[PDB]
C-alpha cells in the first residue's frame, strides 16, 4: 500500500549549469551501475536542402577515432573498461550514451568529451562510412515500418523541414564532404544546448566537478550568422499510397493534429491512447481483451497488429494509429478504428477512462525502470520540457483528468480533422480518402 | 525510398495555407466553415 | 475570415445543430423568398394584374 | 409428491419420447445453445445428430417407433444442461461486467 | 512431391542418401521445399546444353530395325562431373506415425565388379522381399 | 511457432540443442511441426500433476513485503535427466545466402570454477559488440577472420550453461561461398589460443567484461527478478553479487587455457543452415 | 463447367428453385407459400383482363361491370376467378400465418415483420378492390371505413376530406381506389420477393422445430411436383367455387346500384373482414375500437417478443397446443359474430370473444410457456 | 462490424450503390443511366396521379383530361410534366444509345 508515499520516495533530478550554458543532470540512486550520456538538440529538422543526411553520418563517424586517440583506441579503451557505447539520432534529438561500472566514471567522461568536441574526419573513414550507409539504406528499404513512418512524415509535413528523413535521400548523402560536416559540427553541437545526463551510482558534486574540469572550454562562442531557430511546421494532411502487390501484408498508418510538449493535452491524449493502445497477433486471451478494437479484431480476424499512440515533436506532432493487416480486411479495420475514436469523442464512459488512467500509470512506471531509460527520460526532458517533471506531478495530472475533459480534448483533436494517411503494400481495398473523411464524423 | 518527397501543390492551395512557415491550425476553422456553409445553403434550397 | 470561424464553431460542429440550422433557415428563407418573388412579379408588370385594378374597382 | 406424477405423465404425453428423442434433442437454438452444442464430446455429439436424423426421418414418413424402443423416463440421460448452465453463467458475468 | 512422399519409404531412403554422402549422390530425386517456384528457364537452358551431349546417350530399340535407328540418330541429334565421397552420419525424423523406420547403411562397392556381385550374393543370404505371399520367410 | 522461427538464430540454436544431446536436452521450447492439434488435455493435467509440486517452487517478491507473501504461500501452496552427449550435426539447406554455423563442444555444468573459466573464455573470444557500428578491435576471433577474409560476416562466442551440462562454442554468420574460410580461420585462432598464447591484460580485460556483464544483467527488476529466482532455485541461498564478482576475479588463466584445451580436444558438434555448398563437414575442420 | 452455375440469372434461379436446400420434413402446411404466389399471379392476370374491360366512373362503373358479365366473351368466368381468387387468397394467407405462428417460425424477426407489412398491404388492396364494383355495400363500406380513419383526433378529419376526393364518396373516390387497387399488388410482389430473400438468407423450418441442418434435400424435383399437386388442388377448389356456387360466399346485397339514400339493414364486409369488424362494433368507443383493431395486428407484430419457451415448435407442448386451438376457435367465433346483426346475446359474446382473444395471446401464451419451462426441469 | 456488409438487403445496396468498383474517367455521357432512371420514377409518379384523375370513356375521356387541366389544383403542372417528361425521357434514351454505340459498349 501507500502508493502516494511510494511516489514521494522517488529520487530527485539534480540539475545544474556550467558556464558554457552546459546542462549537467545527475540522478543519484543506490545501484552499482551507471549510465552517462550526451543529449543534443540537433536532428534532421534543422538541416538545409543539401545538409540532409548529416546527423546520421556524424553519428556513424563519431566512433572512428579522433585527433587525440587515433583510429580505434577509443573502441579499445571503452571495451577495456567494459562499457556498452550506443548512439541514436531522430528528427529532433541526438544522443550518445555509455553504460559502465560506477568506479570507472571519470575516464568514461573524458572519452565522452572526446566523442563530442573532437570528432575529426578521415578520408578513408568517409569512404568507409559512405559505403556502409549506402548498404544500410538499401537494407532499410526492405523493412516496412520505417518506410511507413518516413512516408507519413513526408506526406504530413510537405515542404517544411520536419519531413526530412533522418537518413537523408541517396543523392544528398553520396556526395557529402568534409565542408558540410565541418559547418554541421560548428553550428549544431554547441555548448548552451547540450545536456550531460548521468544516472545510477554517482554523486552530483563529483559529476559537476568533472564537467568543470573537462567540459568547460568547449564552445558557446556561436558564430556570426544563421542561428538555429524553429518554424511552426505545417501539418498538411493528405495521403500517400505505395501500391506494391508483391507483398504478404499491408501497412497503414493514420495520424492527426499535434498536441505538442508543454500543454496538458499531451496528458489527455496519452490517456486516450492508453485506452485504445496496442495489440499483436501473438497475445494470449484473444477473445476477451479490454480494448474493443482488439475484441473485434480477434472476433473477426481483421488485423495482425496495431498500436494507437502518440509522437510529439517540438511544438507539434502526430496523434496516431498504426495498424498492420492483411490485404482482405483493410476497409473493416479502418472502419472499426474510426468507430473507436468517435466512441471516445462522443459517448465516453467513466470505466474506460479509469482503465486508461491505470494502464497509463503502469506504462509510465514500467518505462521508468532501470537506469538507462530513466537517464534517457532526463535527457529528453531537460531538452523538451526544460525540467524533468517528477512522478508526483504526473500522478496529479493523471488523477485530475476525468471522462468529461477526455471527451472535450479528444473532440478537439480527433473530431473532424484532416488525416495524414500513409499506406504501403497491397492496399487497393483501402477506402478512398473522401470516404475516410466522411467516416471521421458520424451523423447519428 | 528515402528520395520520396511530394511534388508540392502550391498552385492548388488556398491562400490561408500557402506559407510554409505559418501554422495550419488557425486557418482550419474558417476553411471548414466555408465548405460547410456551401453544403448548408445547398441543403436549404433542396429542402425548400 | 473570423466571421466564419464562430459560424463553424456554433452551427457546424455538431450534426443535430446543423439540421436545426437548415430547418430554421428553410422556413425563414421560404418567407423572405416568397415576399421577394412576389415583389419582383408585381414590379415586372405594375399595370396588368387583377389586384391593383380590382381595388380600383 | 404427485407433481412428479404430473411430470411423468407429461413426459409420456409430450410427444418427444415417441420419436426416440431424449430430453435435450429438442432444444431451441439461439447463440447460447449453439455454443453449448459446440461444447460437446465426440460420441455424445454423433449420437445426438443420429437421433436427430432418425427423428426427421420418422416425421417425414409420419410413422412413430414400436413399443420396445421408446425412450423411457427412468433413464433420462439429460446431458446438455451443465454446458448450457456454464454458457449462461459466463454470459451473465460478461453482461454484468459491461453494466458496471 | 506430395503424392510421392505419402509413402514413408521414399523419405527414409532420401534421408539415407543424404546422410551417407557429402557430395553428388546427396542430391534428391525431388525438388525440395523452398526451390519450388524459384527455378527459372535460364537454368533449364544451361542444364540442357551441358548435360545432353552426343556421347551420353543410348538409343535402344525393341521391335525396330537397326538401320532405321541409325538414320534417325545419324541425321537428327548432332550436339557434340565430380566423384562422390563417403561422409558418414545420421538423420532422424520425429514424425510420430507409430512405425519406426530405420535404415542402417555402410559403403560397400562400385558397380560392375565381382565385389558388387558378392554384395548381391550377401543380400540374398541375408534377406530380400517376400517370395511367398503371406508367408513366413524361413529361408531368410 | 511461425512468428518465433521467422528468425534464423532460433533454428540454428534449436538444431544445435537437438544435435548435441541424445537425451532430454534435445527437446525444443516450441512445439514440433506435426504435434499441432494432436495433444490431449489429459497430458497437460498429468504434466501439471507430476511437475508442479511444492518441492520445485521459488517465489520471489519485489516491492512487496515478506510476511504477507509467507501467509499467502502457506494458505495456497500446500500441494505436493542426466543429459548424454551425442556428437554429430544437423545440416539444413535453407537458401537465404547467409550461412549460419554453430560449432559447439561440451563444456561443463553450472556452478564451478570450470564454468566461470568458460564464461571468461567467451569474454575473451567476443560477445555481442559493445561500441555499436564499430570494428571490434578487442575480440580475438573477429580480428583473426578479418585478417583472413575481407567480407561482411560476424563471429560470436556461445556459452550455454545448464544445471547438468553445458555447451561451449562459437557462432558464425557468413556469406554463401565464404563460410569455410571463416570457420577454419576461427578454429585456427581458437587452437592457437588453446596453445597457451594468451597474455595477462587480455585476461584482465576479460575479467572486467565478465564483471560488467553480470552487474549489467541486474539493472532492471526483470533481470534481477530472474537472477534471484534462478539462483535461489539452483541451491537454496541467494549469494550476493559482490562475492559473485569475488568468485569471478578469483580464477586465473591456467583454467582458461585448460578450458580451451578441453574445447579443442573434445568431440565437436555442429548445426548449419542456409546455402551450404561450401560448409566443411567435420573432417575438413 | 455448366450453364446454370455461372449465368447471373440462373444463379438466382439456382438458389431459388433448383438447389435450394429445403428440409425433408415439411408437411402440406408448407405449400401455402407457393399457393399464395400462384394466387397472386392469377389475381394479377385475371384482374388485368377485367381492367381492360372496365370504365372507372360513378356513372358507368356498374354498367361496365354488367357489360363484362354479359356481353364480353368469358368475362363472367374471369370476374368470378378474380373475386373467388381473392377469397381463396385470404384462406391460404390465414393458413400461412397459422402455420408460421403455430410451429414457432416467429423466432425469425425480419421475415416476420416483412410478413406483417404484406398482411397490411393485401388487406388494404382487397378492400379497395371491394370498393371498385360500386354497389350499395361497396359505397357504405367506403364511407364507414373512411370515417374510421376520421376517428383519430388532430389528424383525422383533414386526412379524410383529403382522401375522400371531395366531401363524400364522389367520382374521385372511385378513381382513387381504382388506381391504388391497380398499383398495390406490384408492391406486394416486390415485398414478397424481399420476404423470400430474408427466408433464403436464414433457412426454412420443419414440424419438429429442431434445426434440420443434417437432412436438407434439394427443392427440385421433390417440392416442385409437391407444389404442382398443391396448385392443382387449389385450382380445383377455386374453379368448383366459381362454377357451381359462385354466390355461396359473395354478398347478395352488392348487386343493387349505388343509391346513397337507402342504407340497407344487413351491412357487412365480404367474409374475410368479419373479425376486424367484430372487434370494432363490440367496443362502445370510437377511438377505442379503431385503436383495438390496429392493436390486434400490432399484437401480431408483438408475437416474436414473447417466445419465452425453450422448445421451438408447439408440436411438443400440449398445453400451448390446446391454448392455440382455443385461439383458432375464438377467431372463428369472432368471424361468425361479425357476420351477424347486433343484439343482446351477440353484444355480450362479441365483447367476451374480443376479451378472450387478447387474454389468450398476451397472457395465456407466456403462462403456458412458463409452466412448460418449470415442468421439464429447466 | 458493419451493417452495410452483413444485412441481406444492404449487401445488395452496398454492392450496387456504394462499394461498386467504377472507372475513374467518366465524362458527362455517363449520366444518362441515372437520368433515364429518375425520368422513369418521375413519369411513374406523375402518371399515377394522372391515373388517379382519369376516366377512360370515349364520351368523357377528353372532357376528363380538360377537367384535369382546368379544375384540379396543379393538375395542369402534372399533365404537362408527364408529357414533357416523356419527351425528355426519349431524349435521354437516344443519348444513352448513342453513348453505348459510339464508345463501343456493344461488346457486352
Ligand atoms: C377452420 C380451421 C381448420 C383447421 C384444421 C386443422 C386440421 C389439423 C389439426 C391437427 O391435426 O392438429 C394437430 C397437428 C399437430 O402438429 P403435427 O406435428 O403436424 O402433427 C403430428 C401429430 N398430430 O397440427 C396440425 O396438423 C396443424 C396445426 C395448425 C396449423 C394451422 C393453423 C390453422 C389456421 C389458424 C388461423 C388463425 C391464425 C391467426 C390469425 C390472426 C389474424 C389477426
Ligand atoms: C451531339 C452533340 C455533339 C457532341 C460532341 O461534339 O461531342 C464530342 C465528343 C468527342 O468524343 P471524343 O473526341 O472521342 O472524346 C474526347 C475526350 N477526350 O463526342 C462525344 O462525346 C460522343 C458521345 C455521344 C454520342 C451520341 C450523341 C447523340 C445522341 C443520339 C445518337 C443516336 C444513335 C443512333 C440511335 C438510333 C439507331
Ligand atoms: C403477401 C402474402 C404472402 C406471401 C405471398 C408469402 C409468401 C411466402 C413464401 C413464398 C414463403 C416461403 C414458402 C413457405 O415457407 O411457406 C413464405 C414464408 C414465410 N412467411 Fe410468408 N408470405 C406472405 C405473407 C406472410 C405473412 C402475413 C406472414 C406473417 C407475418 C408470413 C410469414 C412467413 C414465415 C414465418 C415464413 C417462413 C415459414 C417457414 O420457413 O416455415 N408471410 N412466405
Ligand atoms: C394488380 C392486380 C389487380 C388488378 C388489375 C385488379 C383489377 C380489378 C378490377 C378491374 C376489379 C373490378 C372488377 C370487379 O369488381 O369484379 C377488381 C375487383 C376486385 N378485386 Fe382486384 N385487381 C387486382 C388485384 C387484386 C388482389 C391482389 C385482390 C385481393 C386478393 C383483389 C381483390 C378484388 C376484389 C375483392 C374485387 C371485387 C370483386 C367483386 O366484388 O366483383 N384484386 N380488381
Ligand atoms: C405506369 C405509369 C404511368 C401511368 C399510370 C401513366 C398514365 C397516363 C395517363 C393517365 C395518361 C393520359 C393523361 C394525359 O395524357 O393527359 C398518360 C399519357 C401519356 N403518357 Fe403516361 N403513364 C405512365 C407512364 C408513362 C411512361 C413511362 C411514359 C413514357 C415516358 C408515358 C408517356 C405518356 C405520354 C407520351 C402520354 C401522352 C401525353 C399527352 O400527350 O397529353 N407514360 N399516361
Amino acid at each position: 500500500a501507500t502508493y502516494a508515499q511510494a511516489l514521494q520516495s522517488v529520487p530527485e533530478t539534480q540539475v545544474s549549469q556550467l558556464d558554457n550554458g552546459l546542462r549537467v543532470a545527475s540522478e543519484q540512486s543506490s545501484q552499482p551501475t551507471c549510465t552517462v550520456g550526451v543529449w543534443i538538440d540537433a536532428g534532421s529538422r534543422y538541416e538545409t536542402e543539401k545538409n540532409n543526411g548529416a546527423g546520421y553520418f556524424v553519428e556513424h563517424l563519431a566512433f572512428k577515432g579522433t585527433k587525440n586517440r587515433p583510429g580505434n583506441a577509443l573502441e579499445k579503451e571503452v571495451e577495456s573498461m567494459g562499457a556498452h557505447l550506443n548512439a541514436y539520432s531522430t528528427r529532433e534529438h541526438t544522443a550518445y550514451y555509455i553504460k559502465a561500472l560506477s568506479k570507472d566514471l571519470p575516464k568514461a567522461v573524458e572519452l565522452l568529451a572526446d566523442i563530442v568536441q573532437n570528432c575529426s574526419l578521415e578520408d578513408s573513414q568517409i569512404e568507409k562510412e559512405r559505403d556502409v550507409i549506402l548498404q544500410e539504406l538499401q537494407e532499410n528499404d526492405t523493412s516496412m515500418r520505417d518506410v511507413v513512418f518516413n512516408y507519413l512524415h513526408a506526406t504530413a509535413f510537405q515542404g517544411t523541414p520536419l519531413a526530412q528523413s533522418v537518413e537523408g535521400p541517396s543523392e544528398n548523402v553520396r556526395k557529402l564532404s568534409r565542408a558540410d560536416l565541418t559547418e554541421y559540427l560548428s553550428r549544431h553541437y554547441k555548448a548552451p544546448r547540450m545536456v550531460l545526463a548521468a544516472a545510477g551510482g554517482l554523486e552530483h558534486r563529483q559529476l559537476l566537478d568533472l564537467a568543470q574540469k573537462h567540459f568547460s572550454g568547449l564552445s558557446g562562442t556561436y558564430d556570426e550568422d544563421a542561428v538555429p531557430t524553429l518554424t511552426p511546421c505545417r501539418f498538411t494532411g493528405s495521403e500517400i499510397r505505395h501500391r506494391e502487390d508483391g507483398l504478404p501484408l499491408a501497412h497503414v498508418a493514420i495520424a492527426v493534429e499535434g498536441p505538442g510538449w508543454a500543454n496538458p493535452d499531451n496528458v489527455a491524449l496519452q490517456v486516450a491512447n492508453a485506452i485504445i493502445g496496442h495489440y499483436d497477433c501473438t497475445y494470449g486471451g484473444g477473445m476477451h481483451l479490454s480494448s474493443p478494437l482488439a475484441s473485434v479484431a480477434v472476433t473477426n480476424k481483421l488485423c495482425q497488429s496495431f498500436q494507437t499512440f502518440n509522437i510529439c515533436y517540438a511544438d507539434t506532432g502526430l496523434l496516431g494509429a498504426h495498424f498492420v493487416c492483411d490485404h482482405m480486411s483493410i476497409d473493416d479495420m479502418m472502419f472499426v478504428l474510426q468507430g473507436q475514436w468517435m466512441r471516445l469523442c462522443t459517448s465516453a464512459t467513466e470505466s474506460e477512462v479509469v482503465r486508461g488512467k491505470n494502464l497509463l500509470r503502469n506504462a509510465l512506471v514500467s518505462h521508468l525502470d532501470g537506469t538507462t531509460p530513466v537517464c534517457e527520460d532526463i535527457g529528453r526532458s531537460l531538452l523538451t520540457y526544460g525540467r524533468r517533471i517528477p512522478l508526483a506531478e504526473w500522478e496529479s495530472r493523471i488523477a485530475e483528468v476525468d471522462a468529461r475533459v477526455v471527451r472535450e480534448v479528444c473532440s478537439k483533436y480527433f473530431y473532424d480533422q484532416c488525416p495524414a494517411v500513409a499506406g504501403f503494400g497491397p492496399i487497393e481495398q483501402l477506402p478512398d480518402y473522401n470516404r475516410i473523411r466522411s467516416g471521421m464524423f458520424w451523423l447519428r | 525510398h528515402t528520395d520520396i518527397k511530394v511534388p508540392d501543390f502550391s498552385d492548388y492551395r488556398r491562400p490561408e495555407v500557402l506559407d510554409s512557415t505559418k501554422s495550419s491550425k488557425e486557418s482550419s476553422e474558417a476553411r471548414k466553415g466555408f465548405s460547410y456553409l456551401i453544403t448548408a445553403t445547398t441543403t436549404v434550397g433542396v429542402a425548400y | 475570415p473570423t466571421l466564419t470561424a464562430r459560424l463553424y464553431s456554433l452551427l457546424f460542429r455538431r450534426t443535430s445543430t446543423f439540421a436545426l440550422t437548415i430547418v430554421v433557415g428553410a422556413l425563414f428563407f421560404e418567407r423572405a423568398f416568397d415576399q421577394g418573388a412576389d415583389a419582383i412579379y408585381e414590379h415586372i408588370n405594375e399595370g396588368k394584374l387583377w389586384k391593383h385594378i380590382k381595388h380600383k374597382y | 409428491k404427485w407433481l412428479e406424477g404430473i411430470r411423468k405423465w407429461y413426459y409420456n404425453a409430450a410427444g418427444f419420447n415417441k420419436l426416440g428423442l431424449m430430453r435435450d434433442d429438442t432444444i431451441h437454438e439461439n447463440d447460447d445453445v449453439k455454443e453449448a452444442i459446440r461444447r460437446l464430446p465426440e460420441n455424445l455429439y454423433n449420437d445426438r445428430v443420429f437421433r436427430i436424423k432418425r427423428a426427421l426421418d420418422l416425421s417425414m414418413r409420419q410413422q412413430i417407433l414400436p413399443k420396445e424402443q421408446w425412450t423411457k423416463y427412468e433413464e433420462d440421460k439429460f446431458y446438455l444442461e451443465p454446458y448450457l448452465k456454464e454458457v449462461i453463467r459466463e454470459r451473465k458475468e460478461r453482461e454484468e461486467w459491461t453494466k458496471k | 512431391k506430395a503424392v510421392a512422399f505419402q509413402n514413408p519409404q521414399a523419405h527414409v531412403i532420401e534421408n539415407l542418401h543424404a546422410a551417407a554422402y557429402r557430395n553428388a549422390l546427396a542430391n534428391s530425386l525431388y525438388c525440395p521445399d523452398y526451390r519450388i517456384g524459384k527455378v527459372t528457364p535460364d537454368e533449364l537452358h544451361d542444364y540442357v546444353q551441358n548435360h545432353f551431349t552426343s556421347a551420353r546417350m543410348a538409343l535402344i530399340g525393341l521391335g525396330v530395325s537397326h538401320p532405321v535407328l541409325k538414320q534417325v540418330a545419324e541425321q537428327f541429334l548432332n550436339i557434340r562431373g565430380a566423384k562422390a565421397k563417403y561422409r558418414g552420419g545420421e538423420i532422424r525424423e520425429q514424425n510420430g506415425d507409430s512405425l519406426v523406420h530405420a535404415a542402417l547403411v555402410a559403403e560397400s562397392a562400385a558397380i560392375g565388379s565381382a565385389e558388387a556381385n558378392a554384395f548381391s550374393v550377401l543380400q540374398h543370404v541375408l534377406g530380400a522381399g517376400p517370395h511367398v505371399k503371406r508367408g513366413s520367410n524361413a529361408t531368410s | 511457432k511461425a512468428v518465433a522461427f521467422q528468425n534464423p538464430q532460433a533454428h540454428v540454436i534449436e538444431n544445435l540443442h537437438a544435435a548435441a544431446y541424445r537425451n532430454a536436452l534435445a527437446n525444443s521450447l516450441y512445439c514440433p511441426d506435426y504435434r499441432i492439434g494432436k495433444v490431449t488435455p489429459d497430458e497437460l493435467h498429468d504434466y501439471v500433476q507430476n511437475h508442479f509440486t511444492s518441492a520445485r517452487m521459488a517465489l520471489i517478491g519485489l516491492g512487496v513485503s515478506h510476511p504477507v507473501l509467507k501467509q499467502v504461500a502457506e494458505q495456497f501452496l500446500n500441494i505436493r535427466a542426466k543429459a548424454k552427449y551425442r556428437g554429430g550435426e544437423i545440416r539444413e539447406q535453407n537458401g537465404d545466402s547467409l550461412v549460419h554455423a554453430a560449432l559447439v563442444a561440451e563444456s561443463a555444468a553450472i556452478g564451478s570454477a570450470e564454468a566461470n573459466a568458460f564464461s571468461v573464455l567467451q569474454h575473451v573470444l567476443g560477445a555481442g559488440p559493445h561500441v555499436k557500428r564499430g570494428s571490434n578491435a578487442t575480440s580475438s576471433l573477429y580480428q583473426a577472420v578479418a585478417k583472413g577474409v575481407h567480407q561482411p560476416f560476424d563471429v560470436s562466442a556461445f556459452n550455454a550453461s545448464y544445471s547438468d551440462s553445458g555447451l561451449f562454442g562459437f557462432y558464425t554468420i557468413s556469406q554463401a561461398a565464404s563460410a569455410g574460410d571463416v570457420i577454419k580461420a576461427a578454429y585456427n585462432q581458437v587452437k592457437t589460443i588453446a596453445q597457451g598464447n594468451l597474455s595477462n591484460p587480455d585476461v584482465q580485460a576479460a575479467k572486467n567484461k565478465l564483471k560488467a556483464g553480470y552487474l549489467m544483467s541486474v539493472e532492471s527488476s526483470e533481470g534481477f527478478l530472474d537472477e534471484v529466482g534462478c539462483q535461489a532455485l539452483a541451491a537454496g541461498s541467494y549469494t550476493p553479487p559482490s562475492t559473485v564478482l569475488q568468485q569471478i576475479d578469483a580464477v586465473a588463466d591456467a583454467d582458461v587455457i585448460n578450458a580451451a584445451k578441453k574445447f579443442v580436444s573434445g568431440r565437436k558438434s555442429m548445426a548449419a543452415s542456409g546455402n551450404l555448398g561450401h560448409t566443411p563437414f567435420i573432417d575438413e575442420l | 463447367i455448366n450453364i446454370r452455375k455461372t449465368h447471373p440469372l440462373m444463379k438466382i434461379v439456382n438458389n431459388a428453385f433448383i438447389d435450394l436446400p429445403a428440409p425433408s420434413n415439411i408437411s402440406s402446411w408448407w405449400n401455402f407459400g407457393s399457393l399464395l404466389g400462384i394466387c397472386l399471379i392469377l389475381q394479377i392476370l385475371t384482374g388485368l383482363f377485367l381492367a381492360m374491360h372496365y370504365t372507372p366512373d360513378t356513372t358507368t362503373a356498374f354498367s361496365s361491370v354488367t357489360h363484362i358479365c354479359r356481353d364480353v366473351n368469358y368475362g363472367w368466368i374471369i370476374r368470378y376467378m378474380h373475386a373467388n381468387g381473392a377469397s381463396m387468397f385470404f384462406i391460404c394467407l390465414f393458413m400461412h400465418v397459422g402455420r408460421g405462428l403455430y410451429y414457432g417460425s416467429y423466432t425469425f424477426l425480419e421475415t416476420w415483420n416483412i410478413g406483417v407489412i404484406l398482411l397490411f398491404a393485401t388487406m388494404a388492396t382487397a378492400f379497395m378492390g371491394y370498393v371498385l364494383p360500386w354497389g350499395q355495400m361497396s359505397f357504405w363500406g367506403a364511407t364507414v371505413i373512411t370515417n374510421l380513419l376520421s376517428a383519430i383526433p388532430y389528424i383525422g378529419t383533414n386526412l379524410v376530406e383529403w382522401i375522400w376526393g371531395g366531401f363524400s364518396v364522389d367520382k374521385a373516390t372511385l378513381t382513387r381506389f381504382f388506381a391504388f387497387h391497380f398499383i398495390f399488388p406490384f408492391i406486394i410482389a416486390a415485398l414478397a420477393m424481399v420476404h423470400l430473400l430474408f427466408l433464403h438468407e436464414t433457412g426454412s423450418n420443419n414440424p419438429t422445430g429442431i434445426p434440420s441442418d443434417t437432412d436438407k434435400i434439394p427443392f427440385h424435383p421433390y417440392y416442385t411436383i409437391k407444389d404442382i399437386l398443391g396448385a392443382i388442388l387449389l385450382i380445383l377448389i377455386l374453379m368448383l367455387l366459381v362454377l357451381f356456387t359462385p354466390d355461396l360466399l359473395g354478398d347478395p346485397d352488392n348487386y343493387t346500384p349505388a343509391n346513397p339514400l337507402n342504407t340497407p339493414p344487413h351491412i357487412k364486409p365480404e367474409w374475410y373482414f368479419l373479425f376486424a369488424y367484430a372487434i370494432l362494433r363490440s367496443i362502445p368507443n370510437k377511438l377505442g375500437g379503431v385503436l383495438a383493431l390496429v392493436l390486434s395486428i400490432l399484437v401480431l407484430v408483438i408475437m416474436p417478443l414473447l417466445h419465452t419457451s425453450k422448445q421451438r415448435s408447439m408440436m411438443f407442448r400440449p398445453i400451448s397446443q390446446c391454448m392455440f386451438w382455443i385461439l383458432v376457435a375464438d377467431l372463428l367465433t369472432l368471424t361468425w359474430i361479425g357476420g351477424q346483426p347486433v343484439e343482446h346475446p351477440y353484444i355480450i359474446i362479441g365483447q367476451l370473444a374480443s376479451i378472450m382473444y387478447f387474454l389468450i395471446i398476451l397472457v395465456m401464451m407466456p403462462v403456458a410457456s412458463i409452466i412448460e419451462n418449470n415442468l421439464l426441469k429447466w
